[PDB]
C-alpha cells in the first residue's frame, strides 16, 4: 500500500504482512523463495538460526578505538523490501516477536550502549508457520491451532490457511 | 589554597553548652530520634536505630588480634512506599561521609577498588570504589535484593572481614573498610506476605542476613485512622513553602 | 557465529556439499538442528541471520540417517511413526525408510 | 489492512486512483481470510453472513 | 541526520562539527536543529589523501530547543508571552489541550487528559531536611493491541520539547540509564549518558514495556522515583540527576486482556512497578457497534485525507493548537508556574485517599489474595501531582477544589478502574428467580431482612450476586437503587 | 451567615468524617434513606450513615426525608456510622 503522513503528526504504515499457515507438503516455502527471486530487496530468516538481534538491528564494539557502533540487522536490509521468515512457530518467542516495532511502527528504536537511534525498517513480512501437532485441525478455531499469541497474529493482514485434503481429482490435476 | 567545605564542623563553646545541656534530659533519645526526618511519619524505632547507626558503638581491638565490630548495620525489608529509600536519602544528607549505591548500578570491582593507569606517572595504581571511600562513614544501599552475585561476593566479604584483599595486575594489597551499611530491600514477591515465611523475606542468602544486626521489616497494612494521619501529614508536607521564595514559582515536642 | 565481528563455522551438513552426510544417533538431535534440517533437506540452504552477519548458505547434501527407536527396541505392533521421535514434516522430508 | 490491500490492488494496475472494484476485491480477500480462519462448524454461517458484501 | 530523510537500507552517518565563541553551549543532545555553516576540511591524526570533513557552524536555529542549557530563564518574546497569557486565561483551555493531543485518534479522552497532565507535570519541591519529592508523573498504558497506544507514544515524543522514544526489546540497563564507556586515547573510563539522561527534564517513552528484561526493568526504579541514577562502576561513583517523566505502553501476559480471566494472571509485573506508575490505564475493546462505526468513519477520513481538512479548519476555528505552540506552552508552564495547594483542597484529597483505601479493603476481601494493582501513599502523591499539573495548565498558582475533583475523576478513571477488574450464588439465583416473579419489584430492605437476618446467605454474597444478576440483564435495579425489578 | 456559626462549632463536609474515630462533629446534611434502608446524611462531597437512637431533637420542628438538617454527634469508624446527639 501507501505509507501516509498526516500533517506531520500521524504516521500510517504502508506495507502488508502476510502469514501462511498450512500443512506440510503444500509448497509454503517455494513461494517464499519466489519472493526472494522477485522482490527488489529480500532478506531470509528461519528457525532458531534467526536471533532477536539478528533481525531488527544490533550494536557492537569495533576493534579500532573500542567504540560502540550500530550494525544493521535483517530488517535493515529490507528497508524497501520483503523480509521472509520460514518455520515461524518453532522460532523462539524472544526471537519470533522482537519485530513488533518494524512490523507496526515501521521503525527500529534502539537504546543500548549509550546509543539511541530511530532507524527506518519499512518491512513487508511474509511468514510461513505450521499448526500445532504438525497438522491443521478443521474443527478447531485458529487460536489454539497456532502457537502464536494474539498481538503477533493481530498485525498480520492476510492469514492464508492451507489444508491438505485428500481429493480424487484435485490430486490428479496437481 | 584548598578548603574542605567543613565535613568536620568546628564546635563553638555555645554549641558545647547546648549539647551538654540537652544530654541531661531523660528523653534526649526521643528528641534526637523524631528530630531525624520530621517529614517521615512512622518508623520511629527505625529512626532510633538510624540515630544509633550515625553514632555507632565503640570498637574494641583485642590483644590476640580479633577485630570486634562496633559499626551497627541495618537492613530494611518490606513493602513499596514505606519510605525506606527516603530514609536512605536522609542518612545520605545528614552523615559526615555517605556513599550511595544501587542494585543494577553497581559492580563488585566498582564497589571496592579498580586498578587503572595514572596519567602523569605511566604507572598502574588503585582507585577506591564505593565501599572503601566511605570509610568511617555510611553506605546507603538501595535495591539490595537484586545485586549480581559478583557484587554479592564483594559485599559479603566486607561484611565478614572489613578489609578487602586485591591480588591482581602484579598488585598484592589489603584495604581497610571500617564502615557502616544501611540497606533497603523488597521481598521476593511483589508484596510482603503476612504468612511469616522465613524464605520469602529476602532473596539474598541467610549468610548475608546474619551479618546485618537489625533486620527491620515493614508492612504497609491498609488502615483508616492511621492512614488518614499519614495522608494529612504528607499534605502538610506538600503545603510547605521554602522561605524567601515567591508563592507559585519554580524552586531554583 | 564466532567472535573474532562474527564469522561462520560450517556444520557437518555444509562439509558434505554435493555429497553424503551420514548421521548417527539421529533421534536425540537438538531442536535448533531440527529446525535447520527442516530447511536443509528441501531448499538445500541454511539461512543464518545473527547479530551483524546475515547470509544464506547453499548446502546440497543427501542425508543418510541411522536412528534408534527411543525407549528400547522396535515395537512390531506399533506404527513406524510411533517408534520414532521425529515429527510429521521431517518424516515427510525423508525419501524412504 | 483493507485500505492497504485496496491500495495495492490499485497499484497493480498502475492506476493512481483506487476504484470501487479494488475495494470489492480487497474486501473479498479479507472476508475470505476470515472465513478460512474460522472453524468448520460456522464457516457456512460466516460465508452466508458476508456474502452480500463480496458478491454484491 | 534526520531519521525521516535517511537513504534506503543504510545507517545514519555521524558528522563532527565545531562551534566557537557564543555559539557554544547552545544545544542539548537529543534536539532537532537546523544549522548553517561552511563545509571545511581538517587533517586528522588517524590510507591515501584521506582528509576528514567537518562543518564550522555559523548559525544555530531550533524551535524545539529553548534557552540553551536550562537555567529556568524567560527568553520568550513579549507579544508571545501576552498570547500565552491569553491562552492561560481561556475558560476551556483544558478541552483545547485535550483535542490537541492525538487529533487522529478516536476516543481515549482520559488518556489524552493524562498525557496533558504528563506534559505539564507537577512541581518539584525542596524541604529543609533534604526530602526531595517527585514533580513528574509516570503513565503506563496497558491493554489490547489496536488501541493506538504506540501512536500516542509517538505523538508525546513529537509534542514534548525534551523527549526520547525507546523500545522494550531494543533496550538495555546501560542504555536507558547512563553507561560507563572507555575513552580510546586516554584509556580512562567515563560516563556517557543514556536514554534517561537525554530525557532529563522531559519525557521518556517506552514501547513494549511488558517485554523488557527483568534485569533491565529494575535499573529504572531509582530513575523513576528518586529522579537520580546512582552509579558506582569501574572506579567512578556518582549520583546523576535524571528528572524524567515516564510514559510506557504494554500488553498483558496473555495475548489480549480477557475480562473472563483474573487480573492477576494478565499481569506478571511486580507490584513495585505499578506503585511507581501513576496512571495505570487498562484499556479494552468492548466491540460496541457505535464505537466500531465511529472509529471506522474516523480512520476512513484519516486515510482519504479529509481529516487533514478537518484539523486544518479546526485549527483556524481556535479549539486546537499545533505542535510548536503547545510545545512552547509546555516549556512556559514548566518554567513559570509551580503551584501549592489550598487548605480546603487537602481535606478533599486526604478524604478521597482514605475512601479509596477503604474501597481497596472491599476489593481485597473476597478474593483473599493480594491485588496486583496497589494503591499506596505514592498514589496519593500521584493525585497531588495531577492536581498541581491541572493548576499548571492555566498558570494558576493555587490548586483550587475545581482542579481537585477533576484529579479525582482522572484517578478513578485510570487506577480505580484498573483495580476493580459456590452454592451461595446458584442457591440465591434459584431462590430469587422463584421468589419474585417476572415483572414485579422488591425493596432492598425486604431482601436484607429475609436473606441476611435469616442468615440464608452472607451480605457479601447478596451484594455480589445482585451485581451478577444485573450484568446478566434479566434482573435490574430501579427507583434510585431502592427497588429490584425483574426485567424478564 | 448566622451568629451561631460565625461561636459554638463549625460545619465539616461529610466526606472528611470517615477516618476521624470518636470525635465530635457538627454537620449540615440532606437527610435521606439510602438503598440499605438506613438513615443517611448527604453533601456534594458524599454521604454517611447515621443512627437516630440517641437523638434529642429540637421541640417545635418537623423532620421529614429531604430536610437539610444540622446534626451534632460522634462518628465511629467501626461500622461506618454516625451517632447523633442532637438534631435541628
Ligand atoms: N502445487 C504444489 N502444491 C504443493 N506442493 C508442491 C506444489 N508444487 C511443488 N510442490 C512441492 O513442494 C515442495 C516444497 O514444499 P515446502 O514448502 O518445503 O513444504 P513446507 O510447506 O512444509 O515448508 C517442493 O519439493 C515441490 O516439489
Ligand atoms: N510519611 C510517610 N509515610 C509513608 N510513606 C511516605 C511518607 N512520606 C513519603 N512517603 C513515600 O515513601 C516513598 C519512598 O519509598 P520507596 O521509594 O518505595 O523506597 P524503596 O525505593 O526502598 O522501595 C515516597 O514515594 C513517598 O511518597
Ligand atoms: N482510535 C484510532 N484512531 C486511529 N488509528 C488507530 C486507532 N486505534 C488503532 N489505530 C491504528 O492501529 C494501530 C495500533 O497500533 P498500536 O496499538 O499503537 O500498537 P501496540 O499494540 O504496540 O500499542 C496503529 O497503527 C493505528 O494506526
Amino acid at each position: 500500500g501507501v505509507p501516509k503522513n498526516v500533517n506531520g503528526k500521524h504516521s500510517i504504515r504502508g506495507d502488508i504482512n502476510v502469514l501462511l499457515l498450512g500443512d506440510p507438503g503444500t509448497a509454503k516455502s517455494q513461494i517464499l523463495k519466489y519472493v526472494e527471486k522477485t522482490a527488489h530487496r529480500a532478506v531470509f530468516a528461519t528457525g532458531q538460526g534467526a536471533s532477536a538481534v539478528g533481525l531488527t538491528a544490533s550494536v557492537r564494539k569495533d576493534p579500532i578505538t573500542k567504540e560502540w557502533t550500530l550494525e544493521g540487522g535483517a530488517l535493515v536490509l529490507a528497508d524497501k523490501g520483503v523480509c521472509l521468515i520460514d518455520e515461524f512457530d518453532k522460532m523462539n518467542d524472544q526471537d519470533r516477536t522482537s519485530i513488533h516495532e518494524a512490523m507496526e511502527q515501521q521503525s527500529i528504536s534502539i537504546s543500548k550502549a549509550g546509543i539511541v537511534t530511530t532507524l527506518q525498517a519499512r518491512c513487508s513480512i511474509i511468514a510461513a508457520a505450521n499448526p500445532n501437532g504438525g497438522r491443521y485441525n478443521s474443527t478447531l478455531p485458529l487460536a489454539q491451532n497456532v502457537s502464536l499469541t494474539e498481538p503477533i497474529l493481530s498485525r498480520f493482514d492476510i492469514l492464508c490457511v492451507v489444508r491438505d485434503l485428500v481429493d480424487e481429482e484435485a490430486d490428479e490435476r496437481l | 589554597t584548598v578548603y574542605p567545605l567543613a565535613a568536620r564542623q568546628m564546635l563553638t563553646d555555645f554549641d558545647i553548652r547546648n549539647i551538654n545541656k540537652l544530654s541531661k534530659k531523660k528523653d534526649i533519645f526521643d528528641i534526637l530520634s523524631q528530630s531525624l526526618a520530621p517529614s517521615i511519619y512512622g518508623h520511629d524505632h527505625i529512626k532510633k536505630a538510624i540515630l544509633l547507626m550515625l553514632m555507632g558503638g565503640v570498637e574494641k581491638n583485642l590483644e590476640n588480634g580479633s577485630h570486634l565490630r562496633g559499626d551497627i548495620n541495618i537492613l530494611m525489608v518490606g513493602d513499596p512506599s514505606t519510605a525506606k529509600s527516603q530514609l536512605l536519602r536522609f542518612v545520605l544528607n545528614t552523615a559526615s561521609l555517605a556513599i550511595a549505591t544501587t542494585g543494577r548500578g553497581s559492580s563488585g570491582v566498582g564497589l571496592t577498588a579498580a586498578v587503572t593507569t595514572d596519567r602523569e606517572t605511566g604507572e598502574r595504581r588503585l582507585e577506591a570504589g564505593a565501599m572503601v571511600l566511605a570509610d568511617r562513614g555510611v553506605v546507603c544501599i538501595d535495591e539490595f535484593d537484586k545485586m549480581t552475585d559478583v557484587d554479592r561476593v564483594a559485599i559479603h566479604e566486607v561484611m565478614e572481614q572489613q578489609t578487602v584483599t586485591i591480588a591482581k595486575a602484579g598488585i598484592h594489597t589489603t584495604l581497610n573498610a571500617r564502615c557502616s551499611v544501611i540497606a533497603a530491600a523488597n521481598p521476593v514477591f511483589g508484596q510482603y506476605d503476612v504468612n511469616r515465611d522465613p524464605h520469602q523475606n529476602i532473596a539474598l542468602p541467610d549468610s548475608l542476613l546474619s551479618r546485618f544486626d537489625l533486620l527491620f521489616v515493614v508492612t504497609d497494612d491498609i488502615n483508616e485512622i492511621r492512614d488518614r494521619s499519614i495522608s494529612e501529614h504528607v499534605l502538610r508536607t506538600h503545603r510547605y513553602l521554602p522561605p524567601g521564595y515567591l508563592e507559585g514559582e519554580p524552586v531554583r515536642p | 557465529v564466532v567472535r573474532d565481528d562474527y564469522t561462520i563455522e560450517a556444520g557437518a551438513l555444509m562439509l558434505a556439499d554435493n555429497g553424503i552426510c551420514c548421521i548417527d544417533e539421529f533421534d536425540k538431535m537438538d531442536i535448533s538442528d531440527q529446525v535447520a534440517i527442516h530447511e536443509a533437506m528441501e531448499q538445500q540452504t541454511i539461512s543464518i541471520a545473527k547479530a551483524g552477519i546475515h547470509a544464506t548458505l547453499n548446502a546440497r547434501t543427501s542425508i543418510l540417517a541411522a536412528a534408534n527407536p527411543v525407549g528400547g527396541r522396535y515395537n512390531r505392533k506399533l506404527s513406524l511413526r510411533g517408534n520414532l521421535n521425529m515429527t510429521a514434516p521431517i518424516m515427510s522430508r525423508f525419501d524412504l525408510f | 489492512s483493507i485500505l492497504r490491500i485496496a491500495e495495492s490492488f490499485a497499484k497493480m494496475r498502475l492506476s493512481e486512483f483506487v476504484s470501487s472494484y479494488d475495494l470489492d476485491r480487497a474486501i473479498k480477500v479479507v472476508v475470505d481470510s476470515f472465513v478460512d480462519a474460522q472453524k468448520v462448524s460456522v464457516r457456512r454461517q460466516l460465508r452466508r453472513s458476508f456474502a452480500i458484501y463480496t458478491l454484491g | 541526520e534526520i531519521p525521516e530523510l535517511v537513504p534506503v537500507g543504510e545507517m545514519p552517518r555521524n558528522l563532527t562539527m565545531t562551534c566557537d565563541r557564543y555559539l557554544t553551549n547552545k544545544v542539548i543532545p537529543g534536539t532537532r536543529v537546523t544549522i548553517v555553516g561552511i563545509y571545511s576540511i581538517y587533517n586528522s591524526k588517524n590510507g591515501v589523501a584521506i582528509r576528514t570533513p567537518y562543518i564550522k557552524i555559523l548559525g544555530i536555529q531550533s524551535d524545539v530547543e529553548t534557552s540553551s542549557i536550562w537555567n529556568s530563564v524567560t527568553m520568550f518574546t513579549e507579544e508571545e508571552e501576552e498570547e500565552f497569557l491569553q491562552l492561560s486565561r481561556n475558560p476551556k483551555l483544558y478541552e483545547i489541550l485535550t483535542n490537541s493531543i492525538a487529533p487522529s485518534i478516536f476516543g481515549n479522552e482520559d488518556i489524552k487528559k493524562a498525557i496533558v497532565c504528563l506534559l505539564m507535570g507537577g512541581s518539584k519541591k525542596i524541604l529543609p531536611d533534604g526530602m526531595r519529592l517527585r514533580g513528574d508523573i509516570n503513565v503506563l498504558l496497558l491493554g489490547d493491541p489496536g488501541t493506538a497506544k504506540s501512536q500516542l507514544l509517538k505523538f508525546v515524543e513529537k509534542v514534548s520539547p525534551i523527549a526520547v522514544y525507546t523500545s522494550g526489546k531494543g533496550s538495555s540497563a546501560a542504555g536507558l540509564t547512563a553507561s560507563v564507556q572507555r575513552d580510546p586515547m586516554t584509556r580512562e573510563f567515563y560516563l556517557e549518558g543514556g536514554a534517561m539522561v537525554l530525557a532529563d527534564g522531559g519525557v521518556v517513552c517506552i514501547d513494549e514495556f511488558d517485554k523488557m528484561r527483568d534485569e533491565d526493568r529494575v535499573a529504572i526504579h531509582e530513575a523513576m522515583e528518586q529522579q537520580t541514577i546512582s552509579i558506582a562502576k569501574a572506579g567512578i561513583t556518582t549520583v546523576l540527576n535524571s528528572r524524567t517523566s515516564v510514559l510506557a505502553a504494554a500488553n498483558p501476559i496473555y495475548g489480549r486482556y480477557d475480562d473472563l480471566k483474573s487480573p492477576g494472571d494478565n499481569i506478571d509485573f511486580q507490584t513495585t512497578i505499578l506503585s511507581r506508575f501513576d496512571m495505570i490505564f487498562i484499556v479494552k475493546d468492548d466491540h460496541n457497534e457505535e464505537r466500531d462505526i465511529s472509529i471506522a468513519n474516523h480512520v476512513i477520513n484519516i486515510h482519504t485525507g479529509n481529516a487533514n481538512a478537518m484539523q486544518n479548519q479546526q485549527e483556524e476555528n481556535g479549539s486546537e493548537i499545533s505542535i510548536e505552540k503547545m510545545k512552547r506552552y509546555i516549556t512556559y508552564c514548566r518554567l513559570k508556574c509551580a503551584p501549592r495547594l489550598s487548605p480546603q483542597a487537602a481535606e478533599k484529597l486526604s478524604s478521597n485517599f482514605v475512601t479509596i483505601r477503604k474501597q481497596l479493603l472491599i476489593n481485597e476481601l473476597e478474593s483473599t489474595e493480594r491485588s496486583s494493582i496497589p494503591i499506596t501513599i505514592r498514589q496519593l502523591e500521584a493525585i497531588i501531582r495531577i492536581t498541581e499539573s491541572l493548576a499548571k495548565l492555566e498558570l494558576s498558582p493555587i490548586a483550587q477544589e475545581r482542579h481537585v475533583d477533576e484529579a479525582i475523576r482522572l484517578f478513578q478513571a485510570s487506577t480505580m478502574d484498573a483495580a476493580s477488574q459456590l452454592s451461595e450464588i446458584r442457591r440465591f439465583e434459584q431462590e430469587l428467580k422463584r421468589r419474585l416473579p417476572i415483572g414485579w419489584s422488591t425493596s432492598y430492605q425486604t431482601l436484607r431482612r429475609e436473606f441476611v437476618d435469616t442468615h440464608r446467605f452472607s451480605q457479601l454474597a447478596l451484594d455480589k450476586a445482585l451485581y451478577a444478576l444485573e450484568k446478566h440483564e434479566t434482573i435490574q435495579l430501579r427507583h434510585q437503587g431502592q427497588n429490584i425489578y425483574r426485567s424478564g | 451567615r448566622n451568629e451561631n456559626f460565625q461561636s459554638s462549632m463549625s460545619i465539616t463536609p461529610i466526606k472528611n468524617l470517615l477516618g476521624r474515630d470518636a470525635q465530635n462533629f457538627l454537620l449540615l446534611g440532606l437527610l435521606n434513606k439510602n438503598f440499605k434502608g438506613n438513615w443517611s446524611l448527604e453533601d456534594p462531597s458524599g454521604s454517611v450513615e447515621i443512627d437516630i437512637s440517641q437523638t434529642i431533637p429540637t421541640q417545635g420542628h418537623y423532620y421529614v426525608p429531604g430536610c437539610m438538617v444540622l446534626v451534632e454527634g460522634i462518628y465511629y469508624s467501626v461500622g461506618n456510622k454516625f451517632h447523633v446527639t442532637s438534631m435541628t
